[PDB]
């Protein structure tokens, strides 16, 4: 029950005095603080990529390069950096690996493929990489965003309500926001490019009929170092599948 | 570090014998214990804060095992020590 | 009979410790780092000139130069404290690169080195410990099967050495039963530290419970005794080894100096100090003699020297 | 009680601290200071004495505490640890310490406690009455309460200290993983007046639940 | 180890392998 309880006495018993408290709210603070921090240290991150992406010279907004579809070159050189971004976040050793990559941009939906924009042949001789321009545009179509929204809670009283008591360039944020898109996405694609890189087109036909099993590969994989996947709920209903 | 204005190295004594053996005098009446013990529980739960505020373990064990831990007296004699004989 | 080198390691990231080696080349088996545990380190004169040259052409570490014919554990301690200014001294490493075959220092706590790790520090006393040791069979007791307090100023002088931090270590040789009748007796155990028994005697070695009295705590008076020596004679030194086995069980790993008190000087090889005890049929009350002669042991290294 | 002159020597060893304090420039209630961002020089001298004091206390016989030391007060739970509200360390040669004015205020601003029902002193019509019939000066109860906490605080940072000072950084690190090397002892040499040391008059332990 | 020393004794030849090279 956790009801910690305290007793002091002075020398020769001549008096004991007794005390008691729990450590409820102090847990709460603790949790505070630690999601605080952790936070912040993914907002910093975020942070840090855009800015790394800033010199890369935007003589446009980022929507209007895929709004263009002339380019190519612009376009592989923002995926090669993403990549390499999170490959240094995988690994604290800034480095270069085989020295020739290349890259195509798909333009047909009857060229485009289910659920992944992107993908990699491994090895035609070389590793290529593959990637839908139409369907990164329909992500781009942000006219969906919208922030006036609110949150669900749950058992305020015990869990919240104790929260409840703390507080030129110059761009807007939606744009930035809608970075963390192909930030998540380009993560989704790592994972499969390293799981294949590192096995066998077995287990790239499987990854690909579903994603699903990899976790036991990543059992004794990961680096032992969190990504991108804080708030733990993620779902939707799902009984109502109503086959 | 800046914040040291060392080679202070008086050694003082400032001898208002008297003077604060009166001054001592108006304190007398204040039960020691039960005020002793406003510190030592603000020791404690402060001590105790800082850890979840770090997130950290914590041995209340050893806390207890370690911190105000009573010795026993044994002996069945008698020691000199010091006391002023004042005035 | 030898002369004698000794390394001071310059930086004391670990204290007190020191080595004994066979080889200059040791340090090959020792490699990176580890030579860093052991503050000095103590090795035969060179024969060859060459090697005390190159030596004292080594900047890596400070060292000392001396003559110690004096074949003896104690009198080498008492020489090494000279040359380094320093009261104490810590446990002798060894490893199973068998160590030089100095085994006139044979009996002795020996440190497998990794246990360097295992060197915590301890509670036991705020200063270093002096340490005094004992027997119950014919020490100090009157001589008569019902021993009496010689004095009851020695029975409180027994509390008043906790002021000095002197340690008290009873070994009775004598078997576990009479002492285990003197506990009840005497609370001499309620002013005294340490005891163990069953020293008489040592056992034929070769390669080919006692709490239930009074619910006590108190060990079991292991066969932890070997031949050590294997020779025609009748000796039954009180053990450094056992006795400093025991000091750290209590996690007790360093003393200033250490005193034997008891009937038998045949026992004492080389201690510090040696107080054969007057046998005696009477309270002699004779302590206050014995006192000075011990407090003067102690002030020896007032001067920062024994003598 | 039969003691009670030792409680008063107690009492009188408290009057001796408060009235170095006193004697020592005080300007202001400590905690105003310690809430003010300059006079750290001040407040890091006066811990400066403070040490003195306990160095002397323990070991009369030697006058001098130390020539010189070094002083860092620290802004941010980042630079400290919890338990520890000072730090003892060396650099390169040089000896310097450091503290957490922050925690150490936080820790003053919990000192609420004041009297509630316990054993007291007798009260008689004897007493009282008699003297009815007939025959700045002021610190109040946790006023002074406040300098005693203050006082009792740094006799863990002391021990740290001197056992630094005697067995280096290694045992350092060993006093730190574990304060046991604390545990129940009084066995120290005369000069320590270990005794005296205010770690014997009053004990606690947390009554473990479950 | 007993051995250790001589673990960095075929660090040893490989470095002297090595740097020749």
């Amino acid at each position: 029950c956790n009801k910690v309880r305290t007793v002091t006495e002075i020398v020769n018993s001549d008096e004991k005095i007794q005390k008691t408290y729990e450590l409820a709210e102090f847990d709460l603070k603790n949790l505070s603080s630690l999601e605080s921090y952790e936070t912040l240290k993914i907002k910093l991150a975020l942070s840090k990529y855009m800015a790394m992406l800033s010199t890369l010279e935007m003589t446009q907004p980022l929507l209007e390069i895929f709004r263009n579809k002339a380019d190519t070159r612009q376009i592989a050189a923002v995926v090669f950096s993403t990549l390499a971004f999170i490959h240094n976040r995988f690994h604290p050793l800034v480095t270069n690996f085989t020295n020739k990559m290349e890259f195509v941009v798909t333009e047909t939906n009857d060229t485009s493929i289910p659920g992944e924009p992107i993908l990699f042949t491994e090895n035609e001789g070389v590793l290529l990489c593959s990637v839908d321009r139409p369907s990164i545009v329909k992500m781009l179509s942000r006219e969906f965003d919208t922030e006036a929204l609110v949150n669900f809670e749950n058992d305020n009283c015990n869990v919240r309500i104790a929260k409840t008591f703390g507080a030129d360039f110059s761009i807007t944020e939606v744009e930035a926001t809608q970075y963390l898109t192909l930030l998540l996405t380009v993560e989704h694609a790592y994972l499969h490019y390293y799981i294949f890189k590192n096995y066998g087109v077995f287990e790239y036909c499987k990854s690909l009929t579903d994603h699903s099993l990899f976790t036991n590969k990543l059992r004794s994989t990961m680096s032992t170092k969190t990504s991108n996947l804080l708030l733990s709920k993620f779902k939707f209903t799902i009984e109502d599948f109503d086959k | 570090p800046q914040q040291y204005i060392n080679s202070g190295t008086e050694i003082p004594f400032c001898d208002d014998a008297e003077f604060l053996n009166r001054l001592l005098k108006h304190i007398d009446p204040y039960p020691l214990s039960r005020m002793y013990y406003n510190a030592a529980n603000t020791m404690f739960y402060t001590t105790m804060e800082n850890y979840a505020v770090s997130n950290c373990k914590f041995n209340i064990e050893d806390y207890n095992n370690i911190f105000k831990v009573m010795e026993n007296i044994r002996k069945h004699s008698n020691k000199n020590s010091n006391d002023q004989d004042e005035l | 009979q030898s002369k004698w080198i000794c390394l001071r390691l310059n930086d004391a990231i670990i204290k007190r410790h020191v080595l004994v080696l066979s080889e200059y080349a040791d340090l090959k088996y020792l490699g990176f780092e580890k030579y860093k545990f052991f503050e000095y380190v103590i090795f035969q004169f060179c024969n060859d000139p060459q090697l005390c040259k190159i030596i004292e052409n080594n900047y890596n570490y400070c060292m000392q130069i001396f003559k110690a014919p004096a074949d003896d554990m104690r009198d080498i301690r008492h020489n090494i404290k000279r040359a380094f200014k320093t009261p104490v001294l810590g446990h002798m490493c060894v490893l199973s690169n068998k160590p030089p075959m100095y085994s006139f220092l044979k009996e002795w706590f020996l440190l497998p080195h990794y246990k360097v790790v295992s060197l915590k520090s301890e509670s036991l006393t705020w200063g270093f410990p002096h340490v005094v040791v004992f027997d119950l069979d014919s020490t100090l007791i009157t001589e008569e099967e019902q021993v009496e307090i010689r004095d009851p100023f020695v029975y409180d002088s027994l509390q008043e050495l906790h002021e000095m931090g002197c340690v008290l270590v009873l070994w009775s040789y004598g078997s576990r039963d009479h002492v285990a009748h003197s506990m009840r007796d005497v609370d001499l155990e309620g002013y005294f530290d340490i005891i163990i028994s069953e020293g008489s005697t040592v056992q034929e070695e070769r390669s080919d419970i006692v709490d239930y009295n009074l619910k006590k705590r108190f060990i079991e008076n292991k066969f932890v005794f070997d031949i050590h020596n294997h020779r025609s004679d009748n000796n039954i030194p009180k053990s450094p080894k056992i006795v400093i086995k025991y000091l750290s069980d209590k996690n007790v790993n360093f003393f200033k100096s250490i005193t034997l008190v008891d009937d038998l000087p045949t026992n004492n090889y080389a201690y510090d100090f040696y107080v054969k005890v007057k046998r005696c049929p009477t309270p002699v009350q004779d302590w206050e003699h014995y006192h000075n002669e011990i407090i003067q042991n102690i002030m020896d290294y007032e001067q920062y020297f024994i003598k």
